């Protein structure tokens, strides 16, 4: 999980 | 006689105003994952707003971030449907 | 007349802008997993009978040019228009590979008075991008  | 020049747009945002949006490096983004799944399952059955509402539920209920960084861990997301459409939209 | 007419000869275009790698000058993180999204969307909208066009790693100039050119096509035989933006973003903004561009500039090309052959037809923008830097901590049900 990573943020944009 | 005339229609508004802003009529008949639909913006399907992955996330609420002001918020991060989440993307998984192996599975893809939460929102596009869910959008494609709901379109595959319901494009022959449901109007587009109701499809997008099921996307909202799927992202809201089945996803939660997992992070070694506690400040990014266990976070949630809600997509944001913005409709200036004037009619119902069916893909069949 | 409660439902859009979707039995034109063509469902319409589906333009997918897939921005994964950004210029060092910007520093933005590479968007691992976005290729899975782009392929998923390509297949999903293929099965919906859209004419899909995938474009990868576009500068903000290239995004504006592509949207301008697509808006100047003749969509008379098309039922709808779809544009999917996969990138970084901020509120109101999506990132080209070299910097931010206002979403309003992209969508303005398809305004009712600027793209006449899409008048009365649904114009869908699907946006996988951040809209800020707040996190939703959730609440136990
Ligand atoms: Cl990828
Ligand atoms: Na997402
Ligand atoms: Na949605
Ligand atoms: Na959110
Ligand atoms: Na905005
Ligand atoms: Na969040």
């Amino acid at each position: 999980d990573e943020v944009d | 006689h005339k229609i508004p020049v802003e009529a008949d747009f639909l913006y399907a945002y992955s996330t609420a105003p002001g918020y991060y949006s989440w993307r998984n490096s192996k599975d893809g983004s939460w929102f596009i994952q869910s959008l494609c799944a709901m379109l595959k399952q319901y494009a022959d059955k449901l109007e587009f707003m109701h499809i997008l509402t099921r996307v909202n539920r799927k992202v809201a209920t089945e996803f939660e971030s997992f992070s070694f960084d506690a400040t990014f861990h266990a976070k949630k997301q809600i997509p944001c449907i913005v409709s200036m459409l004037t009619k119902e939209l069916y893909f069949y | 007349d409660n439902s859009y007419k979707m039995d034109y000869p063509e469902m319409g275009l589906c333009i997918i802008i897939n921005n994964k790698n950004f210029h060092k000058s910007t520093g933005m993180t590479s968007r691992s997993g976005t290729d899975v999204d782009a392929a998923n969307l390509r297949e999903t909208f293929r099965n919906l009978k859209y004419e899909v066009r995938n474009k990868n790693d576009l500068t903000r100039e290239e995004i504006v040019e592509l949207m301008r050119d697509v808006s100047k096509e003749d969509h008379s035989k098309r039922s709808s228009f779809v544009c999917v933006l996969l990138s970084h973003g901020e509120e109101g903004i999506i990132f080209g590979t070299n910097g931010p561009v206002d979403l309003k500039k992209i969508t303005n090309f398809f305004r009712g008075d600027r793209c006449r052959s899409l008048d009365g037809k649904p114009k869908l923008f699907i946006i996988q991008a951040c809209r800020g830097t707040e996190l939703d901590c959730g609440i136990e049900t």
